């Protein structure tokens, strides 16, 4: 640990603040995670004995490397390999000349790409949004931040509701559904990708009914035709308005066919007839796929 | 569903790395295969007061055994090793985990709060934080979706068995998961409904009949020896409502094999 020159504070990711950092030996550029343990709290944080041992088993090249883990009795660090920014960044430096079609498509394919190794070795990412999802100078993007992931089970068990930031957050979670799965993580990346394509957040609420609402908004007011069980869960109210679903068109203008076929999919309401990330993979949209670099 | 082919092969390469060494207690100096049976008893029992999953208890004891398999362990800390992991299971595994304290209050100050923290490292330090273990949970839950129509005795009827055999290393140690699993499901479908080992599951599992046949032969008598045994706390969990009473039920006699 004094192998590591710290060279500026990058952010505070969620849990635990983040730092770039040069090992003094090998010249490599890392991230690290450091994760405090006060003294005599509750031991190791569960968010990073999950985001540990999940993340030493999801070795993917759209999967963030952990390089190390530094277990001292004052301090944990996680080392990273290092990327240049996240997604969340990249799209605000973008907002005025717009993300390239090429590049949206190629950064959506490895996404699905890494989501599908999560999810084929029984892990839920639950929490993809922009500034969770890192880029390279080479046209690189990989899934990081597993502090509020989960291993689950066949089939799952009931699991912590509070999750998923509220703007990338599916509606059966929402909606107080006692059973979600791996298309609340498929919803989060329709959402990246409607965003990626009109520069803004596709549903930006502020609270669980306001995105709720909002989500009506666009795809329609869902029904039992739409989604068996809706009227029955938790917190559905037959009161909710009945709005009509909007045009993609409308909603997604900059798109072709494919694109608002693959996103209609990862859109849909019921959660059994959500397109998976390995089924999507397949989608028409990435018939045409290259690997181009990002434009800072 | 989507995934389920790919998780089960999967869990299938998982369970042979995560494993323990299966004579590690001949190398143990001071510790028994009662003493760790008296330890698995207890858990049961802390679970069932903190409402604990099935699967953390499961995972716990894999835990325990890979820790071990590469450290000796004097009897009067084997308690502390058990409750570091169930504390870290519990992390892992559950929505609510008990909190420290409580882990240190169940131990009746056995071990202090320091010493809870302190065997959590060094347990994560010896299993490398490899702590997303297979168990005979997770192959029990999957082989669930193949009976028709779904059996609620037989399917607490196969935990209660998978259960058991937590407390006895000799001679659980010896079989994997997947296959204790397949003899639990057997045995419990077998007791219930009188059917046997379906054959979509020989199909998926590569498990014959016959192959399940020498764990099988263990668990039945498991099973028959169950009101007999030292150690209760599975037979006192499982006569419960929510288990349809299935430690109550009879034993088949034979099994036909
Ligand atoms: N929340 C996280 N969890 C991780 O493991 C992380 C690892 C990691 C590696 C590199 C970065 C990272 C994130 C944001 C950014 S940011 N906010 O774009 O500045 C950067 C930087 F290079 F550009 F500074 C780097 O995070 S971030």
């Amino acid at each position: 640990m004094e192998n590591f020159q710290k060279v500026e504070k990058i952010g505070e990711g969620t849990y635990g603040v983040v730092y770039k950092a040069r090992n003094k030996l090998t010249g490599e550029v890392v991230a690290l995670k450091k994760i405090r343990l006060d003294t005599e709290t509750e031991g190791v944080p569960s968010t990073a004995i999950r985001e540990i041992s999940l993340l030493k088993e999801l070795n993917h090249p759209n999967i963030v490397k952990l390089l190390d883990v530094i277990h001292t009795e004052n301090k944990l660090y996680l080392v990273f390999e290092f990327l240049h920014q996240d997604l969340k960044k990249f799209m605000d430096a973008s907002a005025l000349t717009g993300i390239p079609l090429p590049l949206i498509k190629s950064y959506l394919f490895q996404l699905l790409q890494g989501l599908a190794f999560c999810h084929s070795h029984r892990v839920l990412h639950r929490d993809l949004k922009p500034q969770n999802l890192l880029i390279n100078t080479e046209g690189a993007i990989k899934l990081a931040d597993f502090g509020l992931a989960r291993a689950f089970g066949v089939p799952v068990r009931t699991y912590t509701h509070e999750v998923v930031t509220l703007w990338y957050r599916a509606p059966e979670i929402l909606l107080g559904c006692k059973y979600y799965s791996t298309a609340v993580d498929i919803w989060s990346l329709g959402c990246i990708f409607a965003e990626m394509v009109t520069r803004r957040a596709l549903f930006p609420g502020d609270s669980e009914i306001d995105q709720l609402f909002r989500i009506f908004r666009t795809l329609g007011t869902p029904d039992e035709v739409v989604w068996p069980g809706v009227t029955s869960m938790p917190d559905y109210k037959p009161s909710f308005p009945k709005w009509a679903r909007q045009d993609f068109s409308k909603v997604v203008p900059p798109l072709d066919e494919d694109g608002r076929s693959l996103l209609s999919q990862m859109l849909h309401y019921d959660p059994n007839k959500r397109i998976s990330a390995k089924a999507a993979l397949a989608h028409p949209f990435f018939q045409d796929v290259t690997k181009p670099v990002p434009h800072l | 569903p989507d995934y389920h082919e790919d998780i089960h092969t999967y869990l299938r390469e998982m369970e042979v790395k995560c494993k323990p060494k299966v004579g590690y207690m001949k190398k143990q100096p001071d510790i028994t295969n009662s003493m760790r049976a008296i330890l698995v008893d207890w858990l049961v029992e802390v679970g069932e007061e903190y409402k604990l999953q099935n699967e953390t208890l499961h995972l716990a004891v894999n835990y325990i055994d890979r820790f071990l398999s590469s450290m000796s362990v004097l009897r009067g800390k084997l308690q502390l090793v058990g409750t570091a992991a169930m504390l870290l299971a519990s992390k892992f595994e559950e929505i609510y985990p008990p909190e420290v304290a409580e882990f240190v209050y169940i131990t009746d100050d056995t071990y202090t709060k320091k010493q809870v923290l302190r065997m959590e490292h060094l347990v994560l330090k010896v299993l490398t934080f490899d702590l997303a273990a297979p168990t005979v949970n997770q192959f029990l839950t999957q082989y669930f979706l193949h009976q028709q129509p779904a059996n609620c005795k037989v399917e607490s009827l196969a935990m209660f068995l998978g259960e058991l055999s937590l407390i006895d290393a000799d001679p659980y140690l010896k079989y994997l998961p997947s296959v204790i699993a397949g003899a639990a499901f057997h045995l419990a479908l077998y007791t219930v409904t009188g059917q046997s080992w379906p054959e979509s599951l020989i199909r998926k599992t590569g498990y014959t009949l016959e192959s399940l046949k020498p764990c099988l032969m263990d668990l039945h008598q498991t099973y028959l020896k169950a009101p007999q045994h030292a150690q209760q706390s599975i037979r006192e969990k499982y006569k419960n409502s929510k288990y349809h009473g299935v430690s109550l039920l009879n034993p088949p006699e034979t099994l036909n094999l």
